[PDB]
C-alpha cells in the first residue's frame, strides 16, 4: 500500500490555517524521494531528521497537516517562531520532528477581485499550544465591557480574511503548506517506505 | 470613554536610558495589539514596536536590541524601555491601539517628546538685525533679532513688551551642527518710524532663566 | 521592504474644492492601506482603513479608493478644518511604513517676496562668528529658492533656512535663510548677496551689501 500523499499534496481545496486539516497516515509505504527531489517546492525543511534519508526510516504514525498562509508567513511554520500564524493559528513544538513543505499557489488561490475565502485568527487572548486547533468564532472582547456575542466597537469577530489578489507582491501571495510530523512510540512501525 | 496618555519624555544624553509609559482607559492593553509610533521633529511617522495580546513582541530595525516594549496588566499601562539612546531617537513618541489590517491605528495618545542630546543648557545670545539705511525700500523697513546658540527649546520672543504684534514673524528654530538652536524674529515697520520709535525684542529662555531685551536701531 | 510613495508633497486648494491625494506602494498590497490626517502639534488621526472604509466619526466628504498598488484619498468639497498633512500607511506587513506625507494648504493669489539682507552685527563679530540673514517676507506660493553668493562664488553647505506656517490672515509664507561663517572667513570677502527666485518675480531679485559700509 502506497501512502496516500497525493490526497494531501494534490487536494483541490485546502483549509484555512485556523481550521488546519490533519490527515493520519498509517499502514503504508511512504516514498518521500518523489517529493524532496521535485521542483515543485519553495520550502522543504526537515527537523530531527535528514531529508535525504527519509526513505530509510520507519515511523509509528505520520500526520500530514495542511493549510494556506501568506508567503512571508511560511517562516513562522517552524519550531521557536512567533507571529500571528504561530501564536494564534498553527504552532509547532520546540522538539518538532518532521518536515515543513510549501509552494506558491497564487494560480489556484487568487482571484482577480481578491479571494477572501481563506481566513486566519487575528484575535486570541493567549498563544496556541503545539498542534492546537481553535475553531471558536466567539466575539473577542478588546475593551472593558463584555460583548455577549454582539459585534461592535471593541467587540470583534476573531477571524480575518487574507484577501489574495494575483498582483500581490510575493510575500502577500498564498502558499499551500504541508507539515509532516513523524510520530514515534514503543509501538509497531506502520509507515516505512521503500 | 477611551483614552491613551503617554508620559516619561524628557532630555537624555546619548547612551542614556529612558522608560516611557502609556496609561490606557477603556481598552484592555493586554487584550490588544499595542504599538509605539514616533515622529522626529519636522519629519514623518515611523512605527517602532508592537506587543501582541499573547505576549509576542516585534521591533523596527532601527530600534531592535535597544528598545523593549512591555505592559503591566494590573495598571492597564503600556511601556517602552529605551536603552543606548542615540541623537536620531529624538522624536515625539505615540502609543496607539492597533487593529492591524482590520482597522489600523484607530486611537493615539497625545505623544511624549524624547530629546537625546549632548548639548549643555545655555541661554541665547541676542543680536540685532538692523533696519537697512537705504530707507526708500517700499516705505516699509524690516528689522529683527537673531536669537542664537541656545539649548534646549523653547525661546519665546515679543516686541516692545507685547505692544508690537502686527507684521511680526518669529521663525521656527533650526538645530545647528553644534547641537544648539538658533532662531530669528523679524518685523516690518514704517521706514519713517526708524528715527523715532524704539524697537526692542524681548527674549525669554526659561530653561536657562534668561531674559534679554535687545534694542534694535539703525546702524552708525 | 515595500516603498510607499506619496505625491505630490504639497497640494493647493480652496474651500469647496474636490481634493484627491495619491499613494503608491512598490508591490501589490491588495486593500491593506490606511489614511491618516495630522495637524501641527497634534497626534495623527485615522481617516480610512482597509483602503476604503470610513472611520467612525470621520466626515463623509472623506473617501478612500484603490486596490493593489495605487490608492487615492478624496475630499469631496474641502472645508477649513481640512487643511492639514495626510499620510498613507502600509497596514499589513512589517514595518508598517508610512508615506512621506502630503500637505494640504490654502490657495491664494501669487505674491512676490519682499527681500531683505542683514549683515552680522559688530557685537557678534567680536565673538568670532558672522551670521548673515536673508529674509523673504509675505510670499505665495511656498516654493522659493535662495542662492547665497560671496564675491560671486555660489555658497553651498553653510546655510540653513526656516519657513513660517501659512499666515492665518493673508495665507502667505515668510522665510529666513542664515549664512554662517567664521569671523576670519567673513573678513576674506567683500560682496555678500542673497539671490531669490520666486514665481512672482519676473527675474531673480538680489539684495547685497559690501562688508563694512
Ligand atoms: C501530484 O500531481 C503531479 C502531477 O499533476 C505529480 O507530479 C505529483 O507526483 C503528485 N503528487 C503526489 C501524487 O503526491
Amino acid at each position: 500500500n502506497l501512502c496516500p500523499f497525493g490526497e494531501v499534496f494534490n487536494a483541490t481545496r485546502f483549509a484555512s490555517v485556523y481550521a488546519w486539516n490533519r490527515k493520519r497516515i498509517s499502514n503504508c509505504v511512504a516514498d518521500y524521494s518523489v517529493l524532496y527531489n521535485s521542483a515543485s517546492f519553495s520550502t522543504f525543511k526537515c527537523y530531527g531528521v535528514s531529508p535525504t534519508k527519509l526513505n530509510d526510516l520507519c515511523f509509528t504514525n505520520v500526520y500530514a497537516d495542511s493549510f494556506v498562509i501568506r508567503g512571508d508567513e511560511v517562516r513562522q511554520i517552524a519550531p521557536g517562531q512567533t507571529g500571528k500564524i504561530a501564536d494564534y493559528n498553527y504552532k509547532l513544538p520546540d522538539d518538532f520532528t518532521g518536515c515543513v513543505i510549501a509552494w506558491n499557489s497564487n494560480n489556484l488561490d487568487s482571484k482577480v477581485g481578491g479571494n477572501y475565502n481563506y481566513l486566519y485568527r487575528l484575535f486570541r487572548k493567549s498563544n496556541l499550544k503545539p498542534f492546537e486547533r481553535d475553531i471558536s468564532t466567539e466575539i473577542y472582547q478588546a475593551g472593558s465591557t463584555p460583548c455577549n456575542g454582539v459585534e461592535g466597537f471593541n467587540c470583534y469577530f476573531p477571524l480575518q480574511s487574507y484577501g489574495f489578489q494575483p498582483t500581490n507582491g510575493v510575500g502577500y501571495q498564498p502558499y499551500r503548506v504541508v507539515v509532516l510530523s513523524f510520530e514515534l512510540l514503543h509501538a509497531p512501525a506502520t509507515v516505512c517506505g521503500p | 470613554e477611551v483614552q491613551l496618555v503617554e508620559s516619561g519624555g524628557g532630555l537624555i544624553q546619548p547612551g542614556g536610558s529612558l522608560r516611557l509609559s502609556c496609561a490606557a482607559s477603556g481598552f484592555i492593553v493586554s487584550s490588544n495589539y499595542m504599538s509605539w509610533v514616533r515622529q522626529a521633529p519636522g519629519k514623518g511617522l515611523e512605527w517602532v514596536s508592537i506587543i501582541y495580546s499573547g505576549g509576542s513582541t516585534f521591533y523596527a530595525d532601527s530600534v531592535k536590541g535597544r528598545f523593549t516594549i512591555s505592559r503591566d496588566n494590573s495598571k492597564n499601562t503600556l511601556y517602552l524601555q529605551m536603552n543606548s539612546l542615540r541623537v536620531e531617537d529624538t522624536a515625539v513618541y505615540y502609543c496607539a491601539r492597533d487593529l492591524q489590517e482590520l482597522g489600523s491605528l484607530d486611537y493615539w495618545g497625545q505623544g511624549t517628546l524624547v530629546t537625546v542630546s549632548s548639548a549643555s543648557t545655555k541661554g541665547p545670545s541676542v543680536f540685532p538685525l538692523a533696519p537697512c539705511s537705504r530707507s526708500t525700500s517700499e516705505s516699509t523697513a524690516a528689522l529683527g533679532c537673531l536669537v542664537k546658540d541656545y539649548f534646549p527649546e523653547p525661546v519665546t520672543v515679543s516686541w516692545n513688551s507685547g505692544a508690537l504684534t502686527s507684521g511680526v514673524h518669529t521663525f521656527p528654530a533650526v538645530l545647528q551642527s553644534s547641537g544648539l538652536y538658533s532662531l530669528s524674529s523679524v518685523v516690518t515697520v514704517p521706514s519713517s518710524s526708524l528715527g523715532t520709535k524704539t524697537y526692542t525684542c524681548n527674549v525669554d529662555h526659561k530653561p536657562s532663566n534668561t531674559k534679554v531685551d535687545k534694542r534694535v536701531e539703525s546702524k552708525y | 521592504d515595500i516603498q510607499m510613495t506619496q505625491s505630490p508633497s504639497s497640494v493647493s486648494a480652496s474651500v469647496g474644492d474636490r481634493v484627491t491625494i495619491t499613494c503608491r506602494a512598490s508591490q501589490g498590497i491588495s486593500s491593506w492601506l490606511a489614511w491618516y490626517q495630522q495637524k501641527p502639534g497634534k497626534a495623527p488621526k485615522l481617516l480610512i482603513y482597509a483602503a476604503s472604509s470610513l472611520q467612525s466619526g470621520v466626515p463623509s466628504r472623506f473617501s478612500g479608493s484603490g486596490s493593489g498598488t495605487d490608492f487615492t484619498l478624496t475630499i469631496s468639497s474641502l472645508q477649513p478644518e481640512d487643511f492639514a498633512t495626510y499620510y498613507c500607511q502600509e497596514a499589513n506587513s512589517f514595518p508598517y511604513t508610512f508615506g512621506q506625507g502630503t500637505k494640504l494648504e490654502i490657495k491664494r493669489t501669487v505674491a512676490a517676496p519682499s527681500v531683505f539682507i542683514f549683515p552680522p552685527s559688530d557685537e557678534q563679530l567680536k565673538s568670532g562668528t558672522a551670521s548673515v540673514v536673508c529674509l523673504l517676507n509675505n510670499f505665495y506660493p511656498r516654493e522659493a529658492k535662495v542662492q547665497w553668493k560671496v564675491d560671486n562664488a555660489l555658497q553651498s553647505g553653510n546655510s540653513q533656512e526656516s519657513v513660517t506656517e501659512q499666515d492665518s490672515k493673508d495665507s502667505t509664507y515668510s522665510l529666513s535663510s542664515t549664512l554662517t561663517l567664521s569671523k576670519a572667513d567673513y573678513e576674506k570677502h567683500k560682496v555678500y548677496a542673497c539671490e531669490v527666485t520666486h514665481q512672482g518675480l519676473s527675474s531673480p531679485v538680489t539684495k547685497s551689501f559690501n562688508r563694512g559700509e
